[PDB]
Order: C-alpha cells, then structure tokens, then sequence
C-alpha cells in the first residue's frame, strides 16, 4: 500500500508506504525462534562445564 | 540438577552392589586360611593335603 495523498501534508516519522512483510515477518519470528532455542540449549551447557 | 535423581539412583545403587561383592570376597578370601577354634589337643587329620 501506499498510504498518503499525493500533493498531501506528512509528519516526519509518518508510514508512507507498506512493503509486503509476510515474509519478514515470517523470517523474523523463525529467528526468534531459533534464539529462543539455542540460548536455553546455552545457558544450560554454561552450567555443565562448571561441573 | 546436572543429572536426573534416576541417574543418581542407578548409580548409588551400583555403589552399593559392589561394596556388597567386596565384603562378600574378603570373606571367602579370608575363609581359605582354616584356624583352630579352640586352643586344645588335635589328633589325625580327616582331610588329606590336596584333597577337595
């Protein structure tokens, strides 16, 4: 989308336009994911080296 | 909580077979050196060297 009237009056920090995120929103929720996985698998291992 | 309370079982309980072998071992062990009961006169003997 684009969402402002051509000729019109902005606001700095005003969304002009939409690009598709469907994916970004995808890849970053994946990432997420991921971290949410890996940190956990992290800081237990943190603790089995220290025996 | 770097092990299961399982784990830990399985393992003390090994532990504890074995100091249970080893007490039982000494004992045989120390079973081979036949000794008088009693201080007192002993006559022929019934057992013959070699014999089982």
């Amino acid at each position: 989308k684009r969402l402002f009237k051509e000729g019109s009056d902005v606001k700095a920090g005003q969304q002009l336009y939409q690009i598709d995120p469907a994916t970004y929103e995808a890849d970053y929720q994946s990432a997420q994911a991921n971290l949410a996985s890996t940190q956990e698998q992290a800081q237990r291992y943190k603790l089995l080296v220290a025996d | 909580q770097a092990v299961s309370k399982q784990q830990y079982a399985d393992a003390n309980a090994a532990y504890l077979q074995s100091k249970a072998a080893v007490e039982q071992a000494r004992i045989n062990l120390r079973y081979t050196k036949v000794l008088s009961p009693i201080s007192g006169r002993i006559g022929r003997s019934a057992v013959t060297e070699g014999a089982l």
